[PDB]
């Protein structure tokens, strides 16, 4: 149904106003926001959001407060300043998928619409994007299992539409622009390898302790789809990449030629203005 | 093919952009079009007709 | 008789809020209230802010609902929000930030409670997005004007504060109307959050998707754009061949505006991807 | 005098020794405030605009 939707980073800010407004008690628990979107259009586009009081019970999970006049106000207030946008889901700010969340996103699923599910981490130290939307359908399952609510994982990106991007530039002056050249290139090309070695490194480690020490169905499944396209390059011998290597190597070429050339061109103006200034400043000098 | 000439029925001319939801089909010159006073973003066209012909 | 030196401190929280209700910032007049906390006498903090519905009388004293204010406020007490407010806000279209005769009729009412009354007036339908800068307006006592002005202490923050130095409004209305200096304040959970949500903005998202793409888009679609910036080198060599006879003629002072070397440089630098890319393929075909 | 001027000059030998990486600094950053100024102006210019004469 949907195929990407867009998560504007005031709502994540909302997330830190969530950090911000605890008051130091020690609970910092899994707070849920109403997150509010626009799900006319195909994509989705998350403008603004709120908050409800959200507490839960230490031992047993199954245990969620929600509040529907608070809902209902928020929301009737929030539609009366701006009726351009509606509800569409929530959003919690736990790492982990507790089993309660089908209860609490049930709610949402009955008296809302299908509601979309975000994790993020309550600690910005996760290097890849903190934005997962996750669809709340349910499919069939090959294996015969009942049929349950399943998340999905959608792809999601985070942009400003006008003014949040010279907001943030404003508030930072720090990160820098696309900026196509050395910098923002080789940065890339040099810290891209612990890009991707901390997230498969983060990730086969559990992946290979749940192989051995995994019960309770997995999906195991989808691991045969996995190695599969796994074993899709079973490194191939590059004998017929030799021509293309010979292509971008020809190119190279020309990349050599147009930087010795041009700069040679450069060298005109100095190695003509170091002689015509210098002699004669020295000659006119005295 | 992007950016084109807008003439305004007050007098003064603008330029503006093409949005990503429209195609090139109606962006052809000859077709009156519709602005906004944000962006100057285009909307829709304004297909033209006359007094009689109501 | 005492006056000090305050200023206003802006979070993202109501940067982010006008900058929305900038975006529903229809010429229409618009209402808001701020919030936060007095913690003493010459500082003033703001933490909570939001938008109010719109109305066919505009911003007046009889738009403000208080059992619609107070409904809200209480709301928020009930909530983690133990903030009273600080201050009203809204948006000035066109004829610029000034206030005029209600808007300062309704600031006067507003400020019995509060001695401070910080009044915002955001205005981004004629300002570029290359600058947000944003001013806090203040009221002064009628009763001054024997007096100073603005006994105001720490007169080094007023170089700051003469960045609004349109020659109309500040001095063109500065009697019995003044400004504040205004700073900012930023957490490392909001910087690091923050900045690593927009450099992951401008990043994908396992990060190793898009760069395949164009160096393999180098063989492709760049060569075009080689091509093509090919014909642009030669298109001003075959006026650098004509350059030598100028310069072998004249050699006294510079009549062309363009310096043929920047540029070219610059066309360096996008030639430079395939070079940087060249080893990305080394390692994607490598491992 | 004639042998202090040894030792008495490695003073100025570090002092004028410390500026390379001080240079290299002020030569990498301010091209890098450089092209942020340089695109904070150029994307001033925008497309949607008015045509007089
Ligand atoms: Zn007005």
């Amino acid at each position: 149904a949907v195929q990407k939707v867009v998560v504007h980073p005031l709502v994540l800010l909302s997330v830190v106003d969530h950090f911000n407004r605890i008051g130091k008690v020690g609970n910092q628990k899994r707070v849920v926001g109403v997150l509010l979107g626009s799900w006319q259009k195909k994509v989705l586009d998350v403008s603004n959001s709120f908050a409800v009081p959200f507490d839960e019970d230490d031992k047993d999970d199954s245990v969620w407060f929600l509040d529907h006049d608070y809902l209902e106000n928020m929301y009737g207030m929030f539609k009366k300043v701006n009726a351009r946008e509606r509800i569409v889901g929530w959003y919690h700010t736990g790492p982990k998928l507790h089993k309660n969340d089908i209860a609490i996103n049930e709610l949402m699923k009955r008296y809302c619409p299908n509601s979309v599910l975000v994790i993020i981490d309550v600690k910005p130290k996760d290097l890849g994007l903190p934005t997962e939307a996750y669809i709340s359908v349910e499919e069939v399952h090959d294996d015969g299992t009942p049929t349950s609510k399943t998340f999905e994982h959608v792809t999601s990106e985070i942009g400003a539409e006008e003014a949040e991007e010279v907001g943030v530039e404003h508030l930072l002056r720090d990160i820098k622009d696309t900026t196509v050249g050395t910098l923002s290139q080789r940065i890339t090309n040099q810290v891209h390898g612990l890009k991707g070695l901390n997230s498969k490194l983060l990730d086969i480690r559990s992946y290979l302790e749940k192989v051995a020490t995994g019960k309770l169905p997995i999906n195991h499944q989808i691991i045969y789809q996995l190695q599969d396209v796994f074993n899709l390059l079973p490194d191939v011998s590059l004998q017929e990449f030799v021509k293309a290597f010979y292509l971008k190597t020809n190119d190279q070429m020309v990349v050599v030629y147009l930087a010795s050339l041009i700069r040679s061109v450069v060298a005109l103006h100095n190695l003509i203005n170091n002689k015509i200034a210098n002699r004669d400043a020295e000659k006119k000098e005295g | 093919e992007e950016k084109f000439i807008v003439k305004a029925t007050n007098g003064p001319r603008y330029v503006v952009g093409c949005r990503r939801q429209l195609d090139k089909s109606k962006l052809k010159p000859g077709t009156r079009v519709a602005l906004d006073m944000t962006t100057l973003t285009i909307m829709r066209y304004l297909p033209r007709e006359v007094d009689p012909l109501v | 008789a005492v006056d000090t030196a305050e200023q206003v401190y802006i979070s993202s929280l109501a940067l982010l809020k006008m900058l929305k209700h900038g975006r529903a910032g229809v010429p229409m007049e618009v209402m808001g209230l701020m919030l936060g906390e007095f913690v003493d006498d010459y500082t003033v903090r703001v933490i909570d802010v939001f938008a109010m519905p719109q109305s066919g009388t505009g911003v007046s004293v009889e738009a403000v609902d208080p059992v619609f204010q107070a409904k809200m406020l209480d709301m928020l007490k009930q909530t983690g929000r133990p903030e009273m407010v600080v201050g009203w806000y809204h948006s000035h279209p066109g004829f610029g930030c000034w206030l005029s005769g209600v808007d300062i009729n309704t600031q006067q009412s507003f400020e019995a409670l509060s001695e401070r009354a910080v009044a915002v007036v955001v205005d981004p339908i004629q300002s570029v997005k290359g600058k947000v800068v944003i001013d806090a307006f203040r009221l002064i006592n009628a009763n001054m004007m024997v007096l100073g002005h603005e006994p105001r202490q720490t007169t080094s923050n007023l170089g700051h504060l003469n960045k609004p130095s349109i020659q109309a409004l500040i001095h063109g209305l500065n009697r019995h109307y003044y400004s504040i200096t205004i700073n900012y304040r930023k957490n490392e959970l909001e910087q690091k959050m923050l900045l690593n949500l927009h450099k992951k903005s401008w990043m994908e998202g396992l990060t190793l998707q898009d760069y395949s793409e164009h160096c393999k888009h180098n063989e492709s679609v760049v060569k075009e754009m080689l091509e093509l910036a090919k014909n642009y080198n030669k298109a001003v060599e075959e006026e650098d061949k004509m350059t030598p006879e100028q310069l072998a003629i004249k050699n006294v002072g510079k009549q062309d505006p363009k310096r043929h070397l920047e540029e070219h440089v610059d066309v360096l630098m996008t030639s430079n991807i395939v070079q940087c890319l060249a080893a990305m393929l080394d390692t994607v075909v490598f491992k | 005098d004639l042998y202090s001027r040894y030792k008495k000059l490695q003073q100025e030998l570090e002092f004028l020794e410390v500026q390379e990486e001080y240079i290299k600094d002020e030569q990498k950053n301010l091209k890098k405030e450089f092209l942020h100024a340089q695109e904070e102006v150029k994307r001033i210019q925008s497309i949607p605009l008015v045509i007089g004469q």
